């Protein structure tokens, strides 16, 4: 097929994009970073080591407290309030890349991290309570 | 017919894997050189976990844990050794003469009187100071001047004399995700296919006893006296073997020493020997005649398994080499002994006492070097007291010549750490595995 | 546990204004209410009132609107869940006719439909 | 009961110990690998640290691209292709260990663990345009 | 609305708790724990860092062996022996706080995590079979 | 010394290290800070 590697991708549309997600998600742990000795070289190697597990983390752990655990393409309950973007859909999926989508919803990405953190908080919540009969 | 990948998180599969491996101790509180107050405290439930049914392939001769546990026990003596003091002003002319004479004719230049001019805290003063030194650390320059052994190959430090030469049991422990494989076997040779096996978080404790020829306070053999190397058939590789049962030894060193502190300079000083506190006697260790003839003799039907029941197999002492390797040198209480063992290894063993002992005249030395690098020597400060230390032991380190003959010896450090970490294997998990099954998702 | 000790049991005469005690013990003081009720001889037993300590917020039946005073001084932590407490009570326009057994009772939950229900009580005073 | 112990079922048929994976999951962090003293053992039991947790989100990494999160027998869609192995179902789980099952699956253990992977991102892709309606 | 904060409902109720969990979630491995100088103050800090994401683990790792994965609210086939608390459910979640109820439960916390541990062994073994037709 | 002989304080007893003149004794404020889960 087509195969382009890792952020191959990154100047494609957001749709072709959304179809080798795995292709950088295997790429977020692993690489080339057995004694520790602590030369400059090892001294170096290990905060390359430390730093690859807290950021790879740091996602999973927004990932989880949104209910898209172990997902790639999860769907919410928090609806697009157009004032984010007012791009439709055709011209969102079909022309924008997702390096330039960032650059325009970055204002609103803390705002959208805290509407899907909640909105998990409180339908766990209803879970409890469907099954509690 | 229907059959699926389906993926096990958790499958009881592992593969050989060298890995960093921490340390483990037990509670006992000053501070020894091996720094056993900074492991991590051991269980008190050993946790073995029996293998059953499992068969593993163990190597002793390529096992990593020894060539880890090799540097670890220098680092540890070279974190040890940094921030004692320098003894490059003890590198000056010495004036000796021999103290007390009248013994025995030339057993007395074995230890020296020595005066020399040293620097005190002022660095423009000298004072005349004197110490006792033994033979072994002094060489004469051809009058009675001499100087130390070291002065021309290596620059010396000695130990700060807060810390304990004793060792310590150590366990060594494998990191989350690796395992220690155990050979429960009770004959096992070294090498091949293990059938009785099991897993351990650690290992069991290994005081990190460095000796020469024989090895002590070690571990015994359950049946049998084992005896392993490599290639048995070839003469340069060591044969060690292992004792079933202990064969105990005492030496002591007789000499009530003196220890005086000399001030070289501000926030330095010089433990020199004082004097000699009653008689000037002889260092030396005792062994047995009945229990080492006994031993030796388990050894020699072992040793016939590998050469025929009708060959002839012979003891001799050391064939050359450094004092370390032609003598049983050893550390006991401080002071680092250096036995002549020609009473220990003088037998011939055809196809097929009682009461007193066989002694072992050992001499001492102050100034010994590093066994890996040249250039590195310690000082080891003088012992007060009498020293008497009472040990086994449980193996000895071989040498053939290629009708068969053994001589001893052995100065690799990591021999020493084969005969405790032969039944040990360092393995990493894999628990991912896959495995087809008629079970579908959605 | 808990328990809630009562003043003395003296006695005065009509036109006064007495204060009752009410001392806690063996549990968290503020996270309670403090009910005040009455059981008169000539009449059924009346509720007279609940107060918040953690919060002041105070609560008495129509018939003792203006009537009577109801306070509570702050806690003492004696550990991390427990602390000492005391809650007073006041009558104003004060006859004979209000003669009877007085108790102090806690709430029962820190929250739900019955919070400052009367759970544990003490063991009363009697009164003129 | 039975509970031979961590690893106890090594020897043991591969459905055996397909039953005692929790015995296994839970010594893969813990052990006993405060303060960060950087001497011979200090930075020895440093590295024993940081390589237990790189190595055990490396295989929750994997178990994550496969859609098999916080699962210890996840079934797939991935046929068994009888290259891999022609042996069957009975002469495998009442016959085989884990350890020589691994030793002759072990060609095709990269080529499996492509098709989980993209496997999993389809199906997601799918399941998003499932609910687009 | 309220919004207490960090541990701010340490002191209410467990059923006021019971609604806040996100805002204590988030802040297990934040915070402000980019070279790796090894001074007094970096070994001190690189050892804050890898201590935060061995603690975050290790509880990640017992909620996936109870089938929990990336769940605040998750309920259980281990049914209440009330030998562990005889206490009735109003007067626990309208009445005690999470640190005095963990004081009386303390003894039981390690018999209740091997019920969910293998429990959740079982179920997955049970879905497996369900699965096989 | 016991003349007007003088020797520094700490010779019989210290070893002495001057600080490197370019380090500030002044004290500056220090916060402490738990590490996350703490
Ligand atoms: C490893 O293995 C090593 C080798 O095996 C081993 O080394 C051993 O070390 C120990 C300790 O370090 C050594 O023990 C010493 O032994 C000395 C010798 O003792 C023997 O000889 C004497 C004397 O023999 C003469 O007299 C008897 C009669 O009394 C005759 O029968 C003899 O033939 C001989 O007399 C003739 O021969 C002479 C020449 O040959 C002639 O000149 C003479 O005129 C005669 O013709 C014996 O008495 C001893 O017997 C005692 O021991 C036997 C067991 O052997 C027991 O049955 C019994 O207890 C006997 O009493 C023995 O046979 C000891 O002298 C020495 O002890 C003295 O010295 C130490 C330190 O110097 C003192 O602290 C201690 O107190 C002793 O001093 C006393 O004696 C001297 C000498 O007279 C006095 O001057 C002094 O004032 C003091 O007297 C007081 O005590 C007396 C008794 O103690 C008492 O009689 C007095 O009245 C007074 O109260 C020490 O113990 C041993 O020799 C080493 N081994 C060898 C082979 O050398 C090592 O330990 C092992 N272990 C390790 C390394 O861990
Ligand atoms: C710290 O600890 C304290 C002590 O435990 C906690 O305070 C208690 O909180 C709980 C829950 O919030 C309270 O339970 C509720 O009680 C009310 C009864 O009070 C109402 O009636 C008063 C008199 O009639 C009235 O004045 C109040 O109205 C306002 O006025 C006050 C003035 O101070 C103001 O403070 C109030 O906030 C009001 O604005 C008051 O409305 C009762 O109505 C509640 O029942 C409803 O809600 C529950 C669910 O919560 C529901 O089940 C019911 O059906 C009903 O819908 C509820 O029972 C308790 O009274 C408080 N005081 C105590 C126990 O002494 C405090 O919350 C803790 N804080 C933290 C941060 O931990
Ligand atoms: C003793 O050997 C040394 C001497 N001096 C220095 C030294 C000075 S300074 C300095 C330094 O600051 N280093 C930092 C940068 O280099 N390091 C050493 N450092 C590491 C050393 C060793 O581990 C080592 O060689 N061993 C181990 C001990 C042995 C022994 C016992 N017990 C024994 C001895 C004789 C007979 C029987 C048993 C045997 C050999 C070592
Ligand atoms: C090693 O050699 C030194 C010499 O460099 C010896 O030191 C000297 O020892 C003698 C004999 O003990 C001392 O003389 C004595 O002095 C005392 C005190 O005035 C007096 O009472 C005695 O009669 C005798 O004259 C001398 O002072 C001393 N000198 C120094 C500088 O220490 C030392 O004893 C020898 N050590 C051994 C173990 O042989
Ligand atoms: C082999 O192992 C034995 C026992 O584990 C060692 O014996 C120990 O030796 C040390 C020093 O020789 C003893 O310490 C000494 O204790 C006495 C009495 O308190 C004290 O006077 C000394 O100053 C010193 O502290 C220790 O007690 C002793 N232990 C036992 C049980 O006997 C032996 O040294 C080991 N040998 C080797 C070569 O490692
Ligand atoms: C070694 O010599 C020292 C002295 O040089 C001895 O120490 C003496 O021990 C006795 C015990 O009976 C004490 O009363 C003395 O006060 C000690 N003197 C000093 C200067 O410490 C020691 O006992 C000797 N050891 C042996 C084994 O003989
Ligand atoms: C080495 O020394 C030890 C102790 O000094 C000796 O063991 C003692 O043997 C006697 C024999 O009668 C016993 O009564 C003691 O109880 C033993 N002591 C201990 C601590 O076990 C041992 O015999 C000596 N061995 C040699 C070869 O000299
Ligand atoms: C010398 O060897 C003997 C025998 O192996 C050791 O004595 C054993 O010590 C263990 C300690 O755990 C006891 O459980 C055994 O009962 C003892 N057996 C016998 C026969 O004594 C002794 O500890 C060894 N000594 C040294 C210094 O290594
Ligand atoms: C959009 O967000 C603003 C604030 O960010 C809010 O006031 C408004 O109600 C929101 N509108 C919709 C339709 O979500
Ligand atoms: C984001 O905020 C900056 C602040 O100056 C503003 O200039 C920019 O237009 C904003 N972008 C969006 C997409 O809201
Ligand atoms: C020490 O004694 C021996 C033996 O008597 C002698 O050969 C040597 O010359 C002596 N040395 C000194 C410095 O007195
Ligand atoms: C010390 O130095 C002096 C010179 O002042 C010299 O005569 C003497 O021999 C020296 N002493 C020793 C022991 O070297
Ligand atoms: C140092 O001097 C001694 C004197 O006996 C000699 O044996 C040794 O070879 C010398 N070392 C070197 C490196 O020359
Ligand atoms: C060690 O024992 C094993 C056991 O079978 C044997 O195969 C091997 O040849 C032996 N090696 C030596 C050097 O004795
Ligand atoms: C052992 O040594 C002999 C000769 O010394 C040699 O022929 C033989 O090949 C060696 N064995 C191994 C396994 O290396
Ligand atoms: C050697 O002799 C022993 C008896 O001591 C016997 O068991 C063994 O079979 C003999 N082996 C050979 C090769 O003769
Ligand atoms: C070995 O014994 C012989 C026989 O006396 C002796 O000449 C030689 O010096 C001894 N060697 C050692 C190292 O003790
Ligand atoms: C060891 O002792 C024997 C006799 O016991 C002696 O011939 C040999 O020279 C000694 N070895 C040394 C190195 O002194
Ligand atoms: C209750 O008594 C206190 C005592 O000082 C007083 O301050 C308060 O005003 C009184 N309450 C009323 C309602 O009068
Ligand atoms: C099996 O795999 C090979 C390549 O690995 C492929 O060509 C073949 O089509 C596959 N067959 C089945 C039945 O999956
Ligand atoms: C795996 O590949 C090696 C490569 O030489 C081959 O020898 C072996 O038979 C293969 N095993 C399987 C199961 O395909
Ligand atoms: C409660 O637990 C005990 C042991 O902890 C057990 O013996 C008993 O059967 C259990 N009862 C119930 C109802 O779960
Ligand atoms: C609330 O919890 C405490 C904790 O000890 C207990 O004493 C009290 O009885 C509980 N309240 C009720 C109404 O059960
Ligand atoms: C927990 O165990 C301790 C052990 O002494 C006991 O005192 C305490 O009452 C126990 N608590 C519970 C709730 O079982
Ligand atoms: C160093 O010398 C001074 C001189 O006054 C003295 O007070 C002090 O005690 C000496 N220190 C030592 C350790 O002797």
């Amino acid at each position: 097929a087509v195969f382009l590697g890792f952020l191959g991708a990154a100047g494609s549309t957001m749709g072709a994009a959304s179809m080798t997600l795995t292709v950088q998600a295997r790429n977020l742990l692993s690489g080339i970073v057995h004694l520790l000795k602590l030369t400059v070289w090892g001294i170096k190697q290990l905060q390359a080591r430390v730093l690859a597990v807290e950021r790879y983390l740091r996602d999973q752990q927004l990932l989880g407290i949104w209910g898209c655990s172990g997902k790639l393409i999860c769907c919410t309950n928090v609806p697009w309030n157009s004032s984010w973007s007012n791009r439709n859909l055709s011209e969102i999926w079909d022309n924008m890349t997702w390096l330039q989508w960032d650059k325009e919803i970055s204002n609103y990405t803390q705002i959208i991290y805290g509407l899907l953190e909640e909105s998990q908080n409180q339908q766990e919540k209803n879970e409890q309570d469907l099954l509690a009969l | 017919e229907n059959l699926w990948v389906t993926v096990y998180y958790g499958v009881p599969v592992w593969k050989d894997a060298e890995t960093t491996l921490f340390c483990a101790s037990d509670a006992k509180a000053k501070h020894n050189v091996w720094a056993t107050h900074a492991c991590v405290p051991t269980d008190p439930n050993p946790q073995e976990i029996h293998l059953e049914n499992v068969t593993e392939e163990f190597n002793m001769w390529k096992n990593n844990m020894v060539e880890q546990m090799h540097t670890d026990i220098i680092s540890l003596w070279d974190q040890s050794l940094k921030p004692c003091v320098k003894l490059t002003p003890l590198c000056v002319t010495l004036q000796c003469t021999n103290v007390t004479n009248a013994i025995t004719d030339d057993m007395r230049g074995e230890l020296k009187n020595c005066s020399f001019n040293m620097t005190t805290e002022l660095r423009d003063k000298k004072q005349k100071v004197y110490s006792l030194f033994y033979r072994l650390d002094v060489v004469q320059i051809n009058n009675k001047e001499y100087r130390l052994i070291n002065c021309n190959t290596s620059a010396i430090t000695q130990a700060c004399p807060k810390v304990s030469f004793e060792p310590i049991p150590i366990h060594y422990c494998a990191p989350a995700g690796f395992a220690i494989l155990k050979c429960k076997d009770k004959k096992f040779n070294g090498t091949g296919p293990c059938p009785s096996v099991s897993t351990v978080q650690c290992t069991h404790g290994i005081k990190p006893v460095v000796s020469t020829q024989l090895l002590l306070n070690g571990s015994l053999a359950e049946e049998e006296v084992m005896i392993r190397s490599e290639n048995i058939t070839n003469n340069a590789k060591n044969i060690l073997v292992q004792f079933n049962t202990p064969v105990q030894i005492n030496c002591t060193r007789p000499n009530n020493n003196t220890r005086k502190s000399i001030r070289i300079g501000p926030g330095q000083a010089f433990y020199a020997t004082g004097d000699i506190i009653g008689d000037i006697r002889q260092a030396h260790c005792n062994v047995s005649k009945a229990t080492w003839n006994e031993t030796l003799g388990k050894v020699v039907k072992q040793l016939r398994k590998h050469f025929g029941n009708n060959t002839i197999i012979r003891f001799a002492n050391s064939s050359g080499g450094d004092l370390e390797v032609t003598t049983h040198s050893f550390n006991c209480g401080g002071e680092f002994f250096y036995c002549n063992t020609s009473g220990l290894f003088n037998s011939t063993w055809i196809s097929n006492g009682s009461n007193d002992s066989i002694t072992l005249p050992c001499r001492i030395k102050q100034i010994i070097n590093m066994w890996q690098r040249i250039g590195q020597a310690m000082y080891a400060p003088p012992i007060q007291g009498v020293i008497r230390c009472v040990s086994n032991i449980t193996g000895l380190i071989l040498t053939r010549d290629g009708t068969e003959t053994f001589r001893p010896g052995g100065g690799d450090m990591r021999d020493n750490w084969r005969s405790e970490l032969y039944k040990y294997k360092v393995v990493k998990i894999e628990p991912l595995g896959v495995a087809p099954t008629r079970c579908k998702r959605r | 546990q808990g328990q809630l000790v009562q003043s003395g049991a003296t006695t005065t005469k009509p036109g006064s204004s007495v204060k009752i005690s009410c001392k806690t013990s063996g549990y968290r003081f503020n996270f309670y209410h403090i009910n005040w009720i009455r059981q008169t001889a000539g009449r059924g037993p009346e509720w007279m009132g609940w107060i918040s300590p953690y919060s002041g917020d105070k609560n008495l039946a129509p018939a003792f609107q203006d009537r009577v005073n109801m306070t509570t001084d702050t806690e003492v932590p004696v550990t991390s869940f427990t602390s000492t407490g005391a809650a007073y009570m006041e009558i104003r326009n004060l006859t004979s006719d209000d003669t009877g057994t007085y108790f102090c009772a806690k709430g029962l939950l820190r929250d739900g439909s019955s919070t400052w229900l009367p759970y544990l009580w003490g063991q009363g005073t009697l009164l003129t």
